[PDB]
């Protein structure tokens, strides 16, 4: 830590001790059914953009490897979250987004885009995590003769707040005569055919959509994936996996008083202080497990190769990653002597180190 | 506002005035010395035994290797300071088992030895008065360990990897210190600042002060009762301030507050974002991959270093200061205790 | 019906999240009820749409228990989803079910498609209730909290923050709301909630006991 | 700028410290023109006869 | 005419702030400074002022300083007149030459370049594609943006912190130079100094 091959005569602070975790703890909800991903993922028929359907998933075990199985796209394209990791943690709640548009506006399907879907048909709000899919559907949603079954809104007197519908079907006006449910002169009707045709270009094909809203977890878990749980330790450093949040501490019984629908709790520097076990409904402590700062007491190389060692801060009864107990900590190495002498190494409240003769040794005193 | 009351001396060429009486006035001037000596480890403040942050802390240098020198300077410093301030005597003088010096009665500011820190009663006012924060300098872990009633500030500045360092000199060292002096001070004069203490009865000392500001010494010996009891009054008058007023000892309450504010702020700096989509690192670890996270990991690492070191600059202005202070004390020890002054105000 | 005005004095208070602080004072910004607000009073005997303009907060002191349920949407004959919420000795059941129902909703002790058939304990038992709706990014969040209020005079002083009870997954274009009777009369407060910044407090068993709104008076700036 | 502000939001109290800092010294500034300035307790007047 | 740097200044958050004790204020207590020294001497510094004839006072000066008091006294007119030449000397020299006062003009010129630095520190770019924030909100949308928005607040915020840190230091020196004042007020003006080139 001094970057040289001689030290000389003086206390030193070198590294900080850590008690290392021993085992692992994986605590998960008892949920034993499957979600439903394949009726979401393989439908006969989606629903129009401007009708869009919106399926909640919950009291399930959801496994997202079986995602490519179901249907064929290149891109899982998440926001708040990765593809890969979405099998270790957990949600509350997952809600399937499902409608067909064309190639143009399969980028305004996504957080802060404008336009025509993204304004008045469907809107993904600033905060949104969640994964957008979507894959090419020429040979299922399109015909020779013009598919009219997909409808898009275009005109609408504001802009739409994020996951709002809108199903209303009324003669849209743009002038001071009004049009009294007659598409006549400055009347048009808001819903327009996209017309889909195999003969189109590689922008104008028709693509299906599934967009997966994840929520974070403020609720007590109803989604989550495939883990077995462990069962529970109580006053050793491990690690623990508690509803899908990981971390290494001591969990101990607490008496903290949650209300029912608190689930976690936090500290000052936004730490999870205590926890709710998912499995039995009882609140845990955390605390991290035994730390804290080491100093070595040495006198020169040139002098002597002995050390010793201060452990700052802690009792030691409590000491691994004679024996004299200061202020400062506890010292290991040196004899305490009951004689006074003027300071060489200055070690912590009132008590100093040198190295005396009455063999050669080091001893601490006042 | 008022800067005084109107004056208008009555000026003369050939007019004197002179005075037929005087007062005996003690005062109290406080001065800080030391402040409070903090280490912070970076590795377990910033990432906090998560290996990836480690791995990527590593990449930036040798930061936290100069913020650990710095620190430990100012510890070093603090106990410079409060070296050069108190242990100034040579030898641990006392005071004779017989406490007469004249009629003067010192009672309030020598020892006693009813109580096992020998503190004197004026001491034990001061001490009283100036609440701490019980900082880290007396160990608390095991203390932290066990969650009773509610989390303290200080657990959670002692588990974020910031420690307060006990001092060298404990406190009834510095009131060995002090009872040498006035010991010194009381039964030699200045005579023991300059080489061996010698001894002289305190009113012939004293008449050696009346000569020292142009007063014949027959003015001591002929009104020897009244001095002394002015001086009785003057030291029960300190008492009764001390008892009552409680603004006086502002100057050490404002260095325990800013030491406390500094270490409460970075505690608390540690739930920003800084441009990323969490504070909480193992949230950020679980919810990524590799290089997303990495790149989050590096927005609160660059956060977390730049506030440690607005910390560590501010603390070393704060260092600069105390040093001053505690200059003007050694000074002011050296002069006013060890001898007498002709400096005006000082 | 018949309406008069009320000092609000300090209500309105909600918990805005599901995380437990004790012993620490918190600085949240949500959509809240200002501090001495200007609340309105109806005496129902006798009845136009009240609008739902960024939440709406209300109260209820009535023993005799009259007033269940509210319909929450734009235009409440049918043709559109809206809310149902009956509170009898029987169970909650929260529906988003049209009706088609009168204009004047009495209840007597002598519809289409249906989503939500939520059931769980009574929530009606000096029995002063509070109620707090939202709707934000399509999602209802309705508040509740009783209090046993000594002196029925008006709205009392102190504090009882309001914690949450149901969640509704969806809801979109909430602009107007309605509330009922019940006959063989009724008096409620409604105030309107305002994106003010709040300073909480919280004592050591968790409990919300005093606030501080930022934005009343100079002093109450300098607090927070 | 409203965007900007709720992005420096998340940037902690950075200015709070700021703002103490520059409090401090001008404060500081006051003390030391009464600490050279007023050492006197009345405010005295030459007699008109110069 | 043409727009001020302290508008500019004014404009972009900067603010300066009065003293507390106004000009007429510290006048004030120098007069009573002065009247208390040439009508009493160094008494009004320890207690009451107490009057004395002004040469009986040079008398007691002169015996401070080892020469005996029949040398002011037979000597009081060269004396007085070696007096009051040096003073319109010092005028003389206040009136011809404006040199002497560069330590009070640097305090002005560095409060003023420091404030020019940190207003003109809003034209840099930190490596956004613009210095402006309505540029970069109009001409992107919102992820981008936030990402220029971050490297100017970046930038601003080192520079807030740069100006806060000088000036910090700056007011450790000025605080030592006021102490030095105090105590020169303390010992030349109020009593008579013993100590060499002090
Ligand atoms: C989960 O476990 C708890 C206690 O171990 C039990 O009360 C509950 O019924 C279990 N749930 C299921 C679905 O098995
Ligand atoms: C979708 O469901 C139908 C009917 O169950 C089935 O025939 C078809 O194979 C399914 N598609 C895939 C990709 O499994
Ligand atoms: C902590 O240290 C003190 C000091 O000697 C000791 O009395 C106490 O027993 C220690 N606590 C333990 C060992 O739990
Ligand atoms: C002394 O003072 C008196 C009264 O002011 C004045 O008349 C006289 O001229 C003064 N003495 C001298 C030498 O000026
Ligand atoms: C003054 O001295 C006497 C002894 O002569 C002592 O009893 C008394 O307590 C002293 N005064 C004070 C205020 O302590
Ligand atoms: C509340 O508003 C009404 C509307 O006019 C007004 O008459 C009443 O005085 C207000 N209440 C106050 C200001 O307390
Ligand atoms: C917290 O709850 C305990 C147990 O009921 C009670 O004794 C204590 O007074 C409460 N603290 C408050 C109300 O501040």
């Amino acid at each position: 830590t001094l970057k040289s091959f001689t030290v000389e005569k003086g206390i030193y602070q070198t590294s900080n001790f850590r008690v290392q975790p021993t085992e692992s703890i994986v605590r998960f909800p008892n949920i034993t059914n499957l979600c439903p991903f394949h009726e979401v993922f393989n439908a006969t028929t989606f629903a129009s953009v401007y009708a869009w359907n919106r399926k909640r998933i919950s009291n399930c075990v959801a496994d997202y490897s079986v995602i490519y199985n179901f249907a064929p796209f290149f891109a899982f394209k998440c926001y708040g979250v990765s593809p890969t990791k979405l099998n270790d943690l957990c949600f509350t709640n997952v809600y399937a987004d499902s409608f067909v548009i064309r190639g143009n506006e399969v980028s305004q399907i996504a957080p802060g885009q404008t336009g025509n879907i993204a304004d008045y048909n469907y809107k993904l709000p600033d905060d949104f995590t969640g994964c957008v899919i979507a894959w090419n559907s020429n040979k299922l949603d399109s015909k020779p003769s013009g598919n009219y079954n997909y409808l898009y809104r275009l005109f609408r007197k504001s802009k739409l707040k994020p996951f709002e519908r809108d199903i209303s079907t009324e003669i849209y006006q743009a002038g001071n005569k009004p049009c009294n449910g007659v598409a006549g002169p400055n009347c048009y009707s808001p819903l327009q055919s996209y017309g889909f045709r195999p003969t189109y270009g590689v922008g104008h094909q028709p693509y299906r959509v599934v967009v997966l809203s994840f929520e974070l977890l403020h609720a007590p878990a109803t989604v989550c994936g495939p883990k077995k749980s462990t069962n529970l330790v109580k006053n050793k450093c491990v690690n623990f996996n508690f509803n899908g949040l990981t971390g290494t501490g001591v969990l101990t019984e607490s008496n903290k008083k949650f209300l029912p629908f608190q689930q976690f709790g936090r500290d000052i520097a936004d730490t999870t202080d205590a926890v709710r076990d998912p499995q039995t409904l009882e609140i845990l402590d955390i605390t991290p497990c035994s730390f804290g700062g080491v100093s070595v007491i040495t006198p020169g190389t040139n002098t002597s190769n002995q050390v010793a060692v201060l452990y700052q801060g802690v009792n030691c009864t409590e000491v691994p990653v004679n024996v004299f107990q200061t202020r400062a900590g506890c010292l290991i190495g040196a004899e305490y002597v009951n004689n006074s002498y003027e300071c060489d190494i200055p070690i912590g409240a009132g008590i100093c180190a040198s190295y005396q003769t009455q063999s050669q040794s080091i001893i601490a005193y006042t | 506002m008022s800067l005084g009351a109107e004056n208008s001396v009555a000026y003369s060429n050939n007019s004197i005035a002179i005075p037929t009486n005087f007062t005996i006035s003690v005062t109290t001037e406080i001065l800080p010395v030391s402040m409070t000596k903090t280490s912070v480890d970076c590795t377990m403040y910033i990432c906090g035994d998560s290996t990836e942050c480690s791995n990527l802390l590593l990449q930036y240098g040798s930061f936290c290797t100069q913020l650990k020198r710095a620190l430990t300077g100012i510890a070093v410093e603090q106990d410079k300071n409060t070296q050069e301030v108190f242990a100034q005597v040579k030898q641990i003088y006392k005071t004779p088992p017989i406490k007469y010096f004249g009629g003067f009665n010192f009672s309030q500011i020598l020892p006693d030895p009813s109580k096992p820190s020998k503190r004197s009663f004026i001491e034990d006012l001061l001490f009283n008065k100036v609440t701490l924060a019980d900082a880290g300098f007396i160990k608390q872990y095991g203390d932290c360990l066990g969650d009773i009633a509610a989390r303290d500030l200080i657990c959670a500045q002692k588990f974020n990897g910031l420690t307060v360092l006990p001092p060298l000199l404990t406190d009834e060292m510095i009131a060995q210190y002090t009872s040498a002096l006035l010991a010194g001070t009381i039964t030699s004069g200045w005579t023991f600042g300059a080489g061996a203490a010698l001894q002289i009865p305190f009113a012939m000392q004293m008449a050696y002060r009346f000569n020292g500001i142009g007063v014949t010494q027959n003015v001591l010996y002929e009104n020897q009762k009244l001095i002394a009891n002015q001086f009785n009054s003057a030291i029960g008058k300190i008492q009764d301030s001390l008892s009552s007023t409680a603004s006086a000892l502002g100057k050490l309450q404002d260095v325990v507050n800013h030491n406390a504010q500094a270490l409460n702020t970075l505690v608390k700096q540690l739930s920003s974002k800084f441009g990323a989509i969490s504070s909480v690192l193992n949230d950020i670890l679980s919810r990524l991959d590799k290089v997303e996270a990495e790149v989050q990991i590096d927005r609160l690492i660059t956060g977390r270093l730049q506030s440690l070191q607005t910390y560590v600059t501010q603390q070393l202005i704060r260092a600069a200061e105390i040093r001053a202070s505690a200059n003007l004390a050694a000074t002011k020890m050296s002069e006013c205790v060890l001898g007498q002054s002709k400096r005006v105000d000082f | 019906r018949t309406q008069s005005y009320t000092n609000s004095f300090t209500r309105g208070v909600y918990y805005p999240d599901k995380v437990f602080r004790s012993s620490v004072l918190h600085s949240t910004q949500d959509l809240f009820l200002p501090f001495f607000s200007n609340v309105t009073w109806f005496h129902a005997i006798h009845n136009p749409a009240l609008p739902f303009n960024d939440g709406v907060y209300f109260a209820s002191t009535e023993k005799s228990n009259i007033i269940r349920g509210w319909i929450f949407g734009t235009t409440l004959d049918s043709k559109t989803q809206s809310l149902l919420i009956v509170n009898n000795a029987t169970n909650v059941v929260i529906k988003v079910c049209e009706f088609q129902f009168c204009n004047d909703p009495f209840l007597d002790v002598y519809a289409n498609n249906c989503t939500f058939e939520y059931v769980s304990q009574p929530f009606l038992m000096k029995n002063l209730r509070e109620f707090v709706f939202k709707n934000i990014d399509g999602y209802f969040k309705i508040y509740s909290k009783h209090t046993p209020i000594n002196l029925e005079r008006d709205l009392p002083q102190g504090f009882s923050a309001l914690e949450p009870l149901v969640d509704l997954p969806i809801g979109i274009n909430i602009t107007r709301f309605q509330t009922l009777l019940a006959l063989h009369a009724a008096a409620y407060y409604v105030g309107y909630l305002q994106p003010r910044t709040f300073l909480l407090k919280y004592n050591e068993n968790g409990t919300i006991t005093d606030a501080v709104d930022c934005a009343l008076d100079p002093l109450s700036e300098t607090k927070c």
